[PDB]
RNA sequence: UCUACCCAUGUCCAGGGUGAAGUUCAGGUAACACUGAAUGGAGGCCCGAACCCACGCACGUUGAAAAGUGCGGGGAUGAGGU
RNA sequence: AUGAGUAGCGAAAGAGGGGUGAGAAUCCCCUCCACCGAAUGCCUAAGGUUUCCUGAGGAAGGCUCGUCCGCUCAGGGUUAGU
RNA sequence: AAGGAACUCGGCAAAAUGACCCCGUAACUUCGGGAGAAGGGGUGCUCUGUUAGGAGAGAGCCGCAGUGAAUAGGCCCAGGCGACUGUUUAGCAAAAACACAGGUCUCUGCGAAGCCGUAAGGCGAAGUAUAGGGGCUGACGCCUGCGCAACGAUCUGGGCACUGUCUCAACGAGAGACUCGGUGAAAUUAUAGUACCUGUGAAGAUGCAGGUUACCCGCGACAGGACGGAAGACCCCGUGGAGCUUUACUGCAGCC
RNA sequence: UGGCACCCGGCUCAUCGCAUCCUGGGGCUUAGUCGGUCCCAAGGGUUGGGCUGUUCGCCCAUUAAAGCGGUACGCGAGCUGGGUUCAGAACGUCGUGAGACAGUUCGGUCCCUAUCCGUCGCGGGCGCAGGAAAUUUGAGAGGAGCUGUCCUUAGUACGAGAGGACCGGGAUGGACGCACCGCUGGUGUACCAGUUGUUCUGCCAAGGGCAUCGCUGGGUAGCUAUGUGCGGACGG
RNA sequence: GAUGAUCAGGUUGAUAGGUCUGAGGUGGAAGUGUGGCGACACAUGGAGCUGACAGAUACUAAUCGAUCGAGGACUUAAC
């Protein structure tokens, strides 16, 4: 459950190491996120030389959180920290390499190349 | 807190007493004052 | 759920003890209904621990019964009366050992007396 | 990026129009070391129809020959100028002659016009962390008016009578409500003026050592105690230690603005 | 807060209309004791409709 | 007999730290002042109980109390408390 | 008189069995349990002036009850050359 | 649970460190400090073992956890103000206000100068210009304004730790509340058989006019009204007082 | 010894008007995509932060939209000096002395057991032409009423082209509401284990008391949301 | 469920407690053997313990009795 002010931490090789989040979209009053959602987050931790800067202002899709999601079958998933993968508004990945295991519910929610860069799925 | 009273008997006798108020003349007006209105108690 | 008595856990479990060995001396106790109905279950409980009768149990019951005399003549404690001529008694009984016999009211503060007493 | 504006400031441009009419001679500080940048064109719009001179304060941490170009460079455009170190009084003292000269016009008239010449009133206005309290304190010699070491000391103007000779007006700070070049926030930020916690300091830092890097090789091969130009940053912030990653980034902005560094200037 | 007036005799007596006691519950004598309570003791033995306790 | 200041006579302060002057050996010297080592126990010095205050919050405000209680806080060998 | 049989009954662990008695949760005895113990221990100041001990009592006072009391009646009790 | 200041004037409150040893410690400085700076590591039990003389080293054995419960410092940056320790409005203000060590000006030759008293008689002092009264400032280093080393329940701003402050509340314990037995007050009170809406009215209606609703009596809760209750929580006026200042007068003090 | 006009912000709860911010229905002026303007309509909805005295204020990011107003600031016997607003202090400006201005700053005490009318719940009487036990009709009243994306229609209407409707179908979200504990979690003080200090049951082994439930690791029933199911669809 | 009230029962009966089987929770009981110098490990044994949850079983309490509660008004039309 990502809301305001949740520090999350990239798996992605851009150069941003932490973000901040600011707002959750979709929604008039939406507080709260979920994995295969999209939230604007500000950078916090980056490298002073790179392809990202500290300070810009990103959007980026959650692939790990520490409550995970109820599949249908009665099945439950669950990670040990919250992260993200930086995008661009036609839902790419931003740098080139995805870092640890993803979920698979990204797939149903057309973010088929994260899923295809994604060393392994569970 | 302490209040205003603590008892002692040495300092009364030796402010209130007798033997004060007849030192002086105003004791001693005190005195006959008190003995010209009949209180039972007079000095201290 | 149980009833509380009015009274911490620790001092509950105090009263608890302190009656339930004071029945089994006396055989017969006057206190308050409601404080008498709360009795019942655990007399029972160590009347069936009595009637087990190994060692196991035997130390279950030595802590939740006080170290009373009971018998004077004979030297016996609550817990020996307890598993020597009780569990004797009710040997082919099975169920309930004791009866709550209702009277009335008492002049201090209106309570509701009773009386509590082995079958 | 950089924002600050709050409402004390906006209060003082009204302020400042509802007291237009009193003022005789207007003084415009201007750090030395920012000469263009520090200017304030919000400020300036209002003020017209009123002579000025353009004052330098600051000037003993700016390299002299830049400071004295942009002097001329402000001279032949079409005013006044100085160069002023508000700290030790070096050209405090001709200041009152200038005024003088530039109000002898009306002074002149009023005589001939059959009253006793008064004191001359003038407004001292500029942006904030730079001395526009410490020289009014200097000039009165009375160390009247409040000073500190970050922007935002005074909230409120205020009239300060110097003898018979002067009144002056005090006034806080002022920043236009949004910047537009991101270079010249940049050189503000680095210069003070902004209370540090509302930009972001890792990006000053950057800049500081890079125009450094462009501009003053040889000052940054001293450095403190290390001779390297490598290309990344974290080369010299490890010099004297976990250790703070970039937190480093104060230090590198702490020395500067103290001149650890020999004067220099960004123009 | 305080009472903006007085109340009359008619409030008050018509106040009190449930404030009352109950008749107790009548049974028989227990082993001729004396009009015992409904399931207790008798007063005069402590009898339960003729079966003595106490 | 409460509180302010003064006078003459008594009395109280669990424990633990830091280590000034002085002294001795002594690189240094021709010997210093300065190195270190040992000894030494100064201070309106430090941490902190009894004792004395009264900075924060909460309760109480026809209160247990016509200035209190609970948890934190300041001084605690001195221009001290009694 | 109304507010009204309303607010309150002033920090805290007691349970059972015997006894007296017209009347017992509250008085006496016994056994367990529980709290203080740098005192909620003992001894002796200022101060109080019969409150101390024994036998009787149930009007009033004990924020309830009372066969009990620092309450009401009768008696008794305080010994210095150190 | 998830997040970790998003609350708020403000991290107010609560949460977090804390004990014994062993390593390691910055800028600055009045060279004494800062400093327990900041940061790391180890604690249980058994044998070796009169352990050398009470070790230390070694080997081992358990739990999620070894100062296993109670009591023991939260830390780091930047600006003002005051040098420091101390003292103040008993009962609203503990501070930047008072005092303070140092500096400076002025009077005084001894029956001193100043004070208390009508006077006698005293303090100053049984002391004598390196000594006493009365003013102004207020450490010590740099100028006739500039330095914050050390201290602070001081005022402003920032960053870590940590959390029910909150997104958004949910359970649990105790003392009240509630029922029963005993005892049992107070502020207030013109008489009342005491609805609502649009109007009227000294101008803000349970009581007046028109209409709409409403069987009699209680118990547990909320606080919109009765311009709710108790000590007016403030604008005039007292040709009402007291206090204060004199180029308003007139008296008695002292001095010449 | 001039001239001539006027007579407190925040919290908790809400309710009403339309002079309509969004959504619905229309003329229009506007290829469509759109946009502008003017009518009819009050049912519902109408946001989180950073600097800031929220001002004669700046910015960030969302949403279909971030409407204007009345109700003794709507609301202190419901809560907050947080502005206003006192006795202690610094600087200031004016003044011939008793003082004048607040121009800036730091610190700084009010309470209330609900009598009546009102609201929210729960009972006791009697009435209703014979006494009772069940099941009911419905004069009346209250609740709910919100919207976004995506696929088809088919790039079909159009538009030389680029570019593009759309309300008939079909899925799926946001916010809000009503239930419930089968799942994921929370609490769970008479449930089960580990462990420190001290004291007690004559001692060893077994146990009891006290230390916030002494402290730690779990946790059944019940109560619960952050969990699960459903709703606002039309239609006359 | 604040107290009244409502609901399930009153000996042709499963309303409550107890007892006997279970379900969940915890995690290998006491005693006795064996191995080790000792702290400890292994076996007997998914052991022992178990508040509120289920199914059986009248073993203990829901005995007595008391109180209340109708005989259907009048007129006119259709019998
Ligand atoms: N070196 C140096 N420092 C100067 C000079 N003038 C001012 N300063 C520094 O600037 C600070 C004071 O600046 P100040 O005049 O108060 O700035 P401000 O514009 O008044 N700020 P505000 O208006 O908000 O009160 C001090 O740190 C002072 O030393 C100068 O000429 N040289």
């Amino acid at each position: 459950m990502i809301q305001q002010e949740t520090r999350l931490k990239v798996a992605d090789n851009s150069g941003a190491r932490e973000v901040l989040t600011i707002k959750v979209l979709g929604g008039s009053g939406r507080k709260t996120a979920n994995i295969g959602d999209v939230i604007v987050c500000t950078v916090k931790q980056a490298t002073p030389g790179g392809v990202v800067k500290k300070g810009e202002v990103v959007k980026a899709v959650i692939v790990r959180t520490k409550s995970g999601a109820r599949r249908s079958d009665g099945s439950y998933i669950s990670f040990d920290e919250n992260a993200c993968v930086i995008i661009r508004d036609d839902k790419s990945p931003r740098g080139t390499r995805i870092f640890g295991p993803v979920a698979r519910e990204l797939r149903e929610n057309n973010f088929m190349k994260i899923v295809s860069l994604a060393p392994e799925v569970i | 807190m302490k209040r205003t009273f603590q008892p002692n008997n040495r300092k009364r006798s030796k402010v209130h007493g007798f033997r004060s108020r007849m030192s002086s003349k105003n004791g001693r007006l005190v005195l006959a004052r008190r003995r010209r209105k009949g209180r039972k108690v007079l000095s201290a | 759920s149980y009833r509380k008595l009015g009274r911490t856990s620790a001092q509950r479990k105090a009263m608890l003890r302190d009656l339930t060995t004071d029945l089994i001396i006396n055989e017969r106790i006057e206190t308050t209904e409601t404080r008498a109905k709360e009795l019942r279950s655990v007399v029972e409980k160590m009347i069936t621990l009595g009637k087990r009768g190994d060692l196991h149990a035997r130390r279950q019951a030595a802590a939740y019964i006080r170290n009373e005399v009971a018998n004077e003549e004979n030297n016996q404690d609550a817990l020996q009366k307890l598993f020597s001529d009780i569990a004797t008694r009710y040997e082919e009984r099975q169920g309930g050992y004791t009866r709550i016999m209702k009277l009335g009211p008492r002049r201090g503060d209106g309570a509701p007396m009773a009386i509590i007493e082995l079958v | 990026t950089i924002q600050w504006f709050p409402g004390h400031m906006a209060k003082a441009r009204r302020e400042v129009t509802e007291k237009l009419k009193l003022i005789d001679i207007v003084y415009e500080l201007v750090d030395a070391r920012i000469p263009m940048s520090s200017r304030n064109p919000m400020i300036e719009d209002i003020l017209k129809n009123k002579p000025r001179i353009m004052l330098l304060n600051k000037a003993d941490k700016a390299d002299a020959a830049v400071t004295q170009q942009w002097k001329e460079h402000f001279e032949n455009q079409g005013i006044r100028s100085l160069s002023i170190n508000s700290v030790n009084g070096q050209g405090l003292n001709q200041i009152v002659p200038a005024s003088k000269e530039i109000l002898q016009e009306k002074f002149d008239r009023m005589r001939a016009k059959g009253v006793k010449p008064r004191a001359i009133r003038a407004l001292i206005i500029g942006i904030p962390n730079v001395g526009k309290s410490t020289l009014i304190n200097r000039l009165a010699k009375k160390n009247i008016a409040k000073t500190g070491d970050r922007p935002g000391i005074t909230t409120s103007q205020q009239w300060v009578k110097v003898g018979k000779e002067l009144e002056l007006l005090d006034t806080p700070g002022i920043l236009w409500p949004k910047f537009e070049d991101e270079l010249v926030g940049l050189r503000l930020a680095v210069t003070g003026a902004i209370k540090d916690s509302i930009i972001n300091l890792q990006d000053v830092a950057v800049f500081g050592l890079r125009f450094l890097e462009e501009h003053y090789p040889e000052r940054l091969k001293e450095r403190y105690g290390l001779d390297e130009i490598p290309e990344d940053i974290a080369e010299l912030f490890d010099a004297i230690g976990l250790i703070n990653y970039d937190k480093t980034t104060e230090v590198i902005i702490r020395d500067i603005r103290t001149e650890k560094f020999g004067r220099l200037s960004f123009e | 807060a305080v009472p903006f007036r007085r109340t009359s005799k008619m409030k008050k007596r018509l106040r009190r209309t449930h404030f009352k006691l109950n008749v107790p519950g009548m049974t028989e004598c227990p082993s001729c004791g004396e009009m015992k309570l409904s399931h207790r003791v008798c007063k005069a033995c402590g009898s339960y409709n003729g079966k003595d306790i106490n």
